[PDB]
C-alpha cells in the first residue's frame, strides 16, 4: 500500500550507524548527508554563507614575501565598540624570525605592528585574553604585553604589561626548588627593614619580590645578596628572629624569565591563559605551575600582592586530581569554568560565591579532558574540543544532579568529524540559527547550529576549493583563513591530487598518485604499457600545464591523444602542447582554458569534484614503455584572509564591473579559477576560467558583478521510514512514486534519483518580462524519480549553479512491499 | 566447501576380510552419485537392501566410507573409482555482481578432481610406451600409434614394411 | 502472520534471567552474547580493540629471568604532558627478592629504577597517589616513596617523601597504646622549653614529635628520655603545671616504622592511599588507623602539622558507622567521595564546603562495600568494584533523595560476571564510546560502554589467546598484561587443557583432565582399554609434543592412530614420531606443524576456541590396558605487555617484512601461534604457524605486513520478540523467512543459523581491478538462515578473518505461527 | 605466474652430440621437482655428482635449461618430460578483498600444463584409433576397447564371434 511520509533536518546530519534506529525520534529529523548548508531551527536547510576575499597573507616587511605555511598564521577577534559596530580582526602573522599584528577594518587593512618579543615559530602557542578595552597577549615563555588602539583606526601600540606587584609561589612544594625544611633561618630584628641570613644556601634572584612567613610575621624581600643572605622589609611583625624551616614559608616570583642574575634563577615563565572576570583578571596556566590560575586584586587588574590572607586580596587556585589538571581555558560562563587536561573545574551556580580568597568553592565536576582551544559560549552552553581533538564536548550544569554534566555534542554525527583544529561562534543577523564553528585538519569545516531548549542541534560539513585552516570569531561576524590554489603561469609547485593508470576499457583503477608526487629518486612507476592504456589524473582546481620527469624515456612516440571531462560527464578531445614529444624526452605539456573550454568538477569513480584529465596512448608498437618519476601542475599555494556572509552565495567573492566587451580584470586571488557571475539583481548570469593574469569575459558587458567560486550544496534525507501494520518496514522493498520538494526562496534547484535528475523551473512564462530577474521562488514542486526498489535508496537535492536555496521540507509517496 | 584437493589416485581396489563392510576411499568427491562401486566385477547400487551399499563423505578431503548392506566375502575385490562429468558448475553475472572465495575454490577444485580422474585412468588402466623410448615427435607420424579395427581372430600386427600396424588373422 | 522486526545492541549482553523480561525497553536493544565486541553509544556493535606486543616482563637484574607468576607484576600509567601525549607506562615487577620499576615510553623501554625497600612479595599492595608532576608511592608498612622524573624519557629518582610535620593520633582512644585517664601530669613550666613527667609509664620514642595538650595549652614533644620523663617546647601557654590525665591529650605521631629505640613504640605503618585534591595532599589508610585519613597544610602538600585547630592548617577525618569502614578508594569526583569496607562518605555538592577543619561535612551515604581496587571516574559517575569482586558499583548524586545513590552497574549483565581483580578507563579518539574495563580471575576481560544521560550502559566480554591479567589506564590510552603460551621446544611445562576418553562411536565423554595434569603418584587412569577407543586432548594454543609418564605400560603395542581436527571441522590422520612405541614405554611424542597444517581452533561439544588431537587404539588384543600418570605439553607460560589500539585487529601484533621466499623472522613472542598477516592496505592474506624459533613463511613476499592472532567475534541477538493481537508471542513457533544483516565498514562477514553459515561477500565482481583491496564495506545483505521453528533460536554474526567490522542492526521477517 | 602458456608438448627428446651437455627445455614448467630426465632409458638425478644433471628456468614461459655433469657420449638419448601432480593446496579464502593477478593466473595456467602433460602422454606415447574409424559411439559398447590381463605368452586377439578382446596363448 502506498504511505505518506515526510522529513525535515533539524538534526543535521546523521552518523551512519545510526540507520536502524527507528525507535528514536530524530529518523524523520535528520539527513544522511548535509554538505555545504546548515539546520535552520525551525527545521529547513539552507545553503551555507558565502565568503568575501579580504586579503592574501604576506610577509608585508620581507617584500611581500607569500605565506605558505598555515602554522605562520593566526587570527582572533576584537570588538571595540559594539554600538558602533566596530570590530577588529587582528591577524598574527611571520615577519622574518618575529610576529607582527594585521590590523584589519571594514574589509581594509588599517595598521600593521611589528614585534620583536616572539619568534615565528612561537604563533601557535599565543592566546589572548580581550578586555573591554584592551587585549594582552599571552605565551608561556614570553612576559605579558598589552595591545591597545590610540585614537584612530590605524594607531595600536604594543607594551609591556607590568603588575604593580608580582604574585609569589613557594616551588619547594612542588620540588621544584631548594627544599628548606631542615635549615634555619635567622632575622636581624622583628621589624623594620631586617636581613634573613639561611644556614644553607636556598635564595636565588628570582626571591626578590617574594615573600618569607614564620612565626605569624610576613616581610618582603628586597635583595639578594647571596644564597644565604638576603634583605626584607618586614609587613607584619615576628614574634622572634629564629624560624625554623619546616615551620616557615619562602616563596619567590611566580613569573620569572631571568636565569642569569646572580644567584642564577630558574625559568618561571609566564601565564598563557587569561579572561576578565567581573573586577578580577584572572591569568593562569604558567610555564613552571601550569594547573595553577592567579586572581588579581578586586577591582587593580594588574596587581597580584597577596601578602594579605583575608579580604578582597588577590589570591591563586590550584588544581589537582588524579593526573595531571593543566588548565587549559578560563571560561566566563556562570562562575568559573576551568577546563583542564583531565577534569572541568567548576562551583555550583546555586551556592553564594562572592569570588574572594577562602570563599571560592571550585570542585571537579566531571572527567572531561580538553584541548588548548579556546573553549565557545552560546545557546546557554559551553562547548570546547577535547584533547584529542576528535569530539566537541558540551558543559551544562544540571540542578538534578548536582554537578556540571559533559557530554558529546558530537554524538550522533561522529563520522564527519576529522581532527579539529580550531573554532568559534556567530550569530548571524535575520537567520534563525545560532552557530558553532570548527575547521578540521583534512581543510573541511563543521557547522552546529543549535537551540538547546527546542531540541535542535544539527552538525552539517563545510568545503571550498580548497583548505580551511581557521574559523574566527565571537558571534558578531565570522572570519575564515583559507588555503586557495592560483595558476602561477610556466612555473611549477603542486603535485596532482589524484592519478590513476587504467586499462582500455577504462574500467580499471591503479592508484599512482604517490609516485608521482614523489621526487624521481624517492618512487617512479612505469606507465602506459600496452597500446589504449590510460593516465588518469585529476585535481581540486584547474591546471593548465604538466611538467613530467622521467626516470626512462619511451623508445618511440606513444601518440598520446588528451581528454577532459565537463560538466555533463563527457570526455572531449583537446590539443595541447606536448613538449615531451609522445613521453620521449622530459618537458612540460601546455594548454589554454580556450581548449578546456567545458571543463567543469565531476566524478570518477566515488571521487567527487575535481578537474580531470585522461591521457590515451595511441601508439601501437613501443619497445620500452616510459616509467614517471614526477609530474608537478602550473599551481602554487596561497593563504587569504576572507568574511563569511550570508549574503553571498559564493566563495571569495569580489565585487567586479565589465567594460564594452565583458572584459573583467583585477581577480588576481582568483587566477585559474572558474568563477561564476551574479547580477546586483540576483541573477547568476554563468561560469567562466580566469586566466593567469586576473582577467575573464562574462556574458553581461557594461554591467557591475559578483564574481566568485562554487560551492555546491547538497542534501540527502534519511533512509524512507513508513512503519506499517505489519512492524517496521526498515527492510522492506520500497519504492518512490512521488517525491515533494518543498522551498523557500530558491533558484535553480534540481532534485532526485542518480544520475538522470529532474530540475525545479523558476520562470513563469506568460508572466515574465524579458530582461528581469525572477526573484527567489517559494513552492513545492512533485517529481517522479524513477528510483529503484532498494531500502536505502539515495535522493539528493542539490543546486545547478550558486544562487539561494533554503529546503523545508521533503515528502514522499511510497509503495511499501 | 573450502577444501584442499591432495594428490591421491581417485581409484582403489581392496580384498574384502571374513564379513567385512566399511571400505575406505582415499580420495575427494563431491556428489554420491559420482562414485562407481564394483564387488567381483558388478557394479553395485545405492540403497539399503540387500546387495547395495551406502555412501558417505561427499564434499570433505578424503576419509570417506562405503558400507555394504550384505557383509563381503572372503577375497571379494571391491573397486571404488571416481566419475564426475565434465561440465561447468558455476555461473557468473556480466553486470557488476558479488564474487567470493569460495565460488573459486568451487571452480577450481572441481576441474582438478576432474583432470586427476582423466589422468587415474591413463596411469593406472591403460597402455603407453614407455617414456624414454624413440618414438616419433611429430604426432602427423602415425606408425607406431593408430591401430586398425579387429575383425574376428584377429591381432594387432606391425606390417612387414614396418610402416603401420594392421589387423592380422592367426592361422591357430 | 508475518512479521518485520528489528534489533540494535545498546545495552550490550543481557543475562539469561532477563529473557522473559518483554515488559522492558531493553527486549530489542541487547544482545544475547556479544564477545570480543563492544556496543557504541549509537546502538551499533563494533569489534574489539586489538593489542601490540611491547614486551615480555623478565627480572632484568638476575639474567632476564622470566616472570610466569602474575602476582609478581602490577603496572600503573602516568601523565607527564598531556599536550605533547607523554603519558609513562609504569610497571612494578619482581627484581630478586626486591621491586623494580620499568618504565616505558612510545612502546619502548626507556630506564629500570631498583628499590630495595619493597619486596616482591608487597607488589600487589602497593598502591600510587599521582600529582601534577610526580608519583607518590604508598604501601602501608613502607615509607612513602616519591618517583619523579628529570629532564629526560631515560632520567628518573626514587626519593623518600619526608613530611615538614608529621601528623598526630592518641592511640588510647581506639584502646591501641596506655590509658592516661588515671595519671597525672606535672610540668616544669607553663612556657618555653619544658619537661613533662607522668606519674605513670606512658611515653614511647613515637611520642617524638607529638603533641600534649591540657589547661588550654599545647606543647610539641622534642625528646622522650624515659617512659615517665619528655622535653616538650610550649607552642600554646599553660594555665598551670599540674595536669590532670582525663582532661589531658596525649598524641604520637601517626606514621611510623620504627619499633626498637628505646622505649620501644608500636609499629603504626604507614598510609596506603593518597590523592592530591585541590591544594591539599590526601593520605589515609595507615597500618594501625585503617578508617582515617589526613589533609595536608593548604597549599604545602608535605606538612601535615595540626597543633592548631582552625584556618587552613591540616586536619583529619575518621569514618565510622556500624562497624568496619576501612578507607578503601579516596576519589576526587566533586567534593570527595571515600569508598570504604561497608559505606560510602561524601557530602552534597549542593553544600558550599571549602574543605577546611571544622567546615567539613563528610556522611554516610549508602551501604556499598568495596574492594581495594581504585574507583574510576568517566561519564559523570564513579564506578568502582564491590568487596566480594562479583559487581561493580555505580554512585551518583541524587538530589531529589538528597544523598549519592549506589545500584549495581552490572545489574543487566550478572552472567558474565566472573572475580574482578582490576579496572581502568579508555575514552579513544575517534571512537563513539566511553569505556571502562575490568579484567577477571578467569582471564576474561569485562568492557563497558556508558553513556548515561542517553541510556547508553552495554557490557561485553573480551577473550584472547592467553589470560588477561591487568588493565591499565586513566582514559587516555590502555594496556593490558596478559599471560600467553608460547612453544618452548624439546622441554615440557604445561597441562592440557581439556582430555576426555570416548567409545568407538566418538560419542562418550569420561573427563580425564585432571589424572592427566596431576603428578603420577597423585592420580593415574587407565585409557585404551578396548579396541577403537580414544583419547581427546585439546589447549588452548597449539603444541607440538607431548611428554607421557605411565604408572603401567600397555603388555603390547596399542597401534596408535593420531588425528586433528581442523577449521573445518574434519578430522585429519597425521603420524608423529611415537617414541612411546604405542604407550609400551615412557617418552614423548612429537610432531612438526606442517603434519598439523590445517589446525585451527574449533568445538567439540559445548568447549569451544580449542585445538583437538585424538588418539585411537588399533590393537585387536593388549593384555594389559596402560594407566597414564601424567601427561606434559611442550609450552610454557610468559607475561606480556600490550597496548590496546582501536586501528588493530588481531591480538599481540607486530609490524615485520617478509623476504623474496616470504620467510618472516623475529616473532618469538608468538613461537607456536597460529598467525594472520594484514597487508598495509587492509588485506587479510592468510594464516600461518610461528615455528618454535619464532619464523614462519606468509604469502605476500617482499611486504610489510602487521602479524598477530585471531581473537573471533560473536553477535548473537536477543531472542525473536514480535508481539502480535493474540498477545506477546515469547513462547510461540516462529520462523525466520528473512535475516537482514545491518553493517558498516566490514570485512569477511558470516551470519546465520549454525552449523551451515553464509559468508558476506565484499568484492565487486566486474568493478574490480586485480591487486588492489576493496576498502570496507557498508551495506545491508539479506540471507534465508533456515533455521529451526524453536522460539529460543540462535542466530551468529561472526568473522572468518581478522578485519574490520560494524553490525548496526539486525532484522527479520518472521512467520509467527 | 603472469607469464603465457604456449602450446608446446611436455616432452623432448634429444640425440646429443659428441660431449654435448647443454640441452634445452621448451615448455614451462613450475618447479624443478616436476621434471623428468631419462638418459638411454636410466633416470638420471639432480644433483653435482657425475653421472647427474642441474636445472634452471623454473617458471620462465620459454622453459628451461639442462646442463647434464658427465658430457654425453655420441648419440646418447635425452628424455625430458613434465610430471607435475594434479592436486590444489593452495586456496582461497571464503571472502577474499584481494586477488592478485599472479594467483588467477597461477590457478588457469596451472590446470592448462596439467591437461597438456595429459595430451602429451595420449599423443606422443599411447595407442588410438583413427579419428575416423567407425568406433561404437556409445561408450558402453566395450567391444574394441575394453582389454583383458594377459597371462604368460598371451596376446590380445579378439573372439571368433566378433564381441571382445581376449587373451590368446601362443607358444610358438
Amino acid at each position: 500500500p502506498i504511505r505518506s511520509i515526510s522529513n525535515t533536518f533539524n538534526r543535521g546530519e546523521l552518523d551512519p550507524t545510526l540507520f536502524a534506529r527507528d525507535d528514536l525520534d530524530i529518523y524523520d529529523k535528520g539527513a544522511r548527508k548535509l554538505r555545504n548548508m546548515i539546520a535552520l531551527w525551525t527545521g529547513a536547510a539552507r545553503i551555507a554563507p558565502g565568503t568575501i576575499y579580504i586579503d592574501m597573507m604576506v610577509d608585508r616587511e620581507n617584500g611581500n614575501a607569500v605565506i605558505q605555511d598555515p602554522l605562520m598564521v593566526k587570527g582572533f577577534d576584537f570588538t571595540y565598540d559594539a554600538d558602533a559596530e566596530i570590530t577588529y580582526t587582528i591577524i598574527i602573522r611571520k615577519s622574518g624570525t618575529n610576529i607582527a599584528f594585521d590590523i584589519y577594518y571594514a574589509d581594509t587593512l588599517q595598521t600593521t605592528v611589528t614585534s620583536t618579543a616572539y619568534l615565528a615559530t612561537q604563533i601557535q602557542d599565543i592566546h589572548v585574553a580581550a578586555a573591554h578595552d584592551r587585549v594582552l597577549i599571552l605565551h608561556e615563555n614570553v612576559q605579558i604585553r598589552q595591545l591597545k588602539r590610540g585614537a584612530s583606526h590605524s594607531s595600536w601600540s604594543l607594551t609591556t604589561f607590568n603588575p604593580r606587584v608580582y604574585p609569589t609561589y613557594d616551588f619547594s612544594v612542588i620540588g621544584e626548588a631548594i627544599n628548606y625544611q631542615s635549615f634555619t633561618f635567622t632575622l636581624s630584628a622583628t621589624t623594620g627593614s631586617i636581613t634573613i641570613t639561611s644556614s644553607s644556601a636556598v635564595f636565588t634572584h628570582n626571591h626578590v619580590g617574594g615573600l618569607f612567613r614564620s612565626l605569624g610575621g610576613t616581610a618582603r624581600i628586597t635583595a639578594v645578596a647571596s644564597t644565604t643572605s638576603a634583605s626584607a622589609t618586614v609587613l607584619d611583625n615576628f614574634t622572634g628572629t629564629s624560624c625554623a624551616g619546616n615551620l616557615s614559608s619562602l616563596a619567590e616570583k611566580l613569573w620569572n624569565s631571568d636565569t642569569t642574575t646572580a644567584p642564577v634563577s630558574a625559568n618561571r615563565g609566564w601565564p598563557a591563559r587569561g579572561v576578565f572576570y567581573l573586577n578580577r583578571l584572572i591569568l593562569g596556566r604558567s610555564l613552571a605551575v601550569k594547573n595553577l590560575v592567579n586572581l588579581s586584586t578586586a577591582g587593580v587588574y594588574d596587581n597580584f600582592d597577596d601578602a594579605d590572607l583575608d579580604g578582597l586580596v588577590a589570591f591563586s587556585v590550584t588544581f589537582n586530581g588524579k593526573g595531571e589538571q593543566s588548565v587549559q581555558s578560563i571560561v566566563a560562563d556562570d562562575s568559573i569554568l576551568f577546563t583542564t587536561a583531565n577534569k572541568l573545574f567548576a562551583q555550583s551556580p546555586l551556592v553564594e560565591s562572592p569570588i574572594t580568597i577562602n570563599n571560592v568553592y571550585f570542585a571537579p565536576q566531571s572527567q572531561s579532558p580538553a584541548t588548548s582551544i579556546e573553549a565557545a559560549s552560546i545557546d546557554n552552553q559551553t562547548l570546547f574540543v577535547s584533547s584529542d581533538r576528535t569530539k566537541v564536548m558540551q558543559a551544562m550544569y544540571s540542578t538534578a544532579d548536582g554537578k556540571y554534566i559533559t557530554l558529546p555534542a558530537t554524538m550522533l554525527s561522529n563520522s564527519i568529524v576529522d581532527y579539529i583544529n580550531s573554532n568559534g561562534t556567530w550569530e548571524p543577523a535575520g537567520i534563525s540559527t545560532r552557530l558553532y564553528l570548527a575547521t578540521q585538519d583534512n581543510g573541511t569545516m563543521l557547522l552546529y547550529s543549535t537551540l538547546q531548549t527546542q531540541n535542535v542541534a544539527g552538525w552539517s560539513l563545510r568545503t571550498t576549493t580548497g583548505k580551511f585552516r581557521q574559523v574566527i570569531g565571537e558571534g558578531r561576524q565570522s572570519h575564515v583563513i583559507v588555503e586557495r590554489e592560483i595558476n602561477i603561469g610556466a612555473s611549477f609547485e603542486q603535485t596532482l591530487d589524484y592519478a590513476y593508470l587504467s586499462d582500455p576499457t577504462f574500467k580499471a583503477r591503479y592508484d599512482v598518485t604517490e609516485f608521482f608526487a614523489s621526487s624521481p629518486m624517492t618512487s617512479a612507476i612505469g606507465v602506459l604499457e600496452n597500446q589504449n592504456d590510460y593516465i588518469l589524473i585529476g585535481n581540486q582546481a584547474p591546471f593548465t600545464a604538466l611538467d613530467i620527469d622521467f626516470n626512462l624515456v619511451a623508445s618511440s612516440d606513444c601518440q598520446l591523444q588528451f581528454e577532459y571531462l565537463d560538466g555533463n560527464g563527457f570526455w572531449d578531445v583537446f590539443t595541447p602542447t606536448d613538449n615531451t614529444s609522445g613521453f620521449t624526452v622530459d618537458g612540460t605539456i601546455t594548454w589554454t582554458f580556450d581548449d578546456v573550454l567545458n571543463w567543469a568538477p565531476y566524478q570518477v569513480n566515488a571521487i567527487e569534484n575535481q578537474y580531470w584529465i585522461r591521457i590515451k596512448r595511441l601508439a601501437e608498437t613501443v619497445n620500452t614503455a616510459p616509467v614517471i618519476g614526477q609530474v608537478l601542475i602550473n599551481t602554487g599555494n596561497r593563504i587569504y584572509l576572507e568574511r563569511q556572509s550570508f549574503d553571498e552565495y559564493m566563495d571569495s567573492t569580489q565585487i567586479v564591473t565589465s567594460d564594452s566587451n565583458g572584459l573583467v580584470t583585477g581577480l588576481t586571488h582568483l587566477a585559474g579559477q572558474q568563477v561564476y557571475a551574479i547580477t546586483e539583481d540576483g541573477a547568476t548570469i554563468g561560469s567562466s576560467f580566469v586566466d593567469a593574469s586576473g582577467e575573464t569575459s562574462v556574458k553581461n558587458v557594461n554591467t557591475t558583478l559578483t564574481v566568485g567560486m562554487q560551492y555546491k550544496p547538497e542534501l540527502i534525507p534519511m533512509p524512507l521510514y513508513a512503519p506499517t501494520q505489519m512492524g517496521d518496514s526498515l527492510y522492506a522493498e520500497k519504492y518512490v512514486q512521488d517525491l515533494y520538494v518543498d522551498y523557500v526562496d530558491s533558484l535553480y534547484l534540481q532534485a532526485g534519483f542518480r544520475p538522470q535528475l529532474t530540475d525545479i523551473p523558476n520562470m513563469h512564462l506568460g508572466n515574465y518580462t524579458l530582461g528581469q530577474s525572477v526573484p527567489p521562488q517559494t513552492g513545492i514542486y512533485r517529481i517522479c524519480p524513477r528510483g529503484d526498489w532498494e531500502p536505502r535508496q539515495e535522493f539528493v537535492i542539490t543546486q545547478s549553479q550558486p544562487g539561494p536555496m533554503t529546503i523545508i521540507g521533503v515528502g514522499y509517496n511510497v509503495e511499501v512491499a | 566447501s573450502n577444501i584442499k584437493i591432495n594428490d591421491v589416485f581417485q581409484r582403489i581396489q581392496y580384498a574384502a576380510s571374513a564379513g567385512q563392510t566399511q571400505f575406505t576411499i582415499p580420495f575427494p568427491f563431491f556428489d554420491n552419485e559420482y562414485v562407481l562401486v564394483w564387488q567381483n566385477g558388478v557394479q553395485l547400487v545405492m540403497g539399503g537392501a540387500p546387495g547395495q551399499y551406502g555412501i558417505s563423505g561427499a564434499g570433505s578431503p578424503s576419509g570417506g566410507l562405503i558400507t555394504l548392506v550384505t557383509p563381503a566375502a572372503l577375497n571379494d575385490i571391491i573397486t571404488i573409482q571416481g566419475d564426475m562429468p565434465i561440465d561447468r558448475t558455476s555461473i557468473y553475472s556480466a553486470t557488476i555482481s558479488n564474487l567470493t572465495g569460495s565460488d573459486l575454490n568451487g571452480d577450481f577444485n572441481r576441474e582438478v578432481v576432474m583432470m586427476k580422474q582423466i589422468q587415474t585412468t591413463q596411469a593406472l588402466l591403460q597402455l603407453q610406451y614407455a617414456p624414454w623410448l624413440e618414438v616419433s615427435q611429430d604426432p602427423d607420424v602415425t606408425k607406431d600409434r593408430y591401430l586398425p579395427l579387429l575383425g574376428s581372430g584377429q591381432v594387432w600386427r606391425m606390417n612387414d614394411s614396418g610402416t603401420g600396424i594392421e589387423a592380422y588373422t592367426i592361422d591357430e
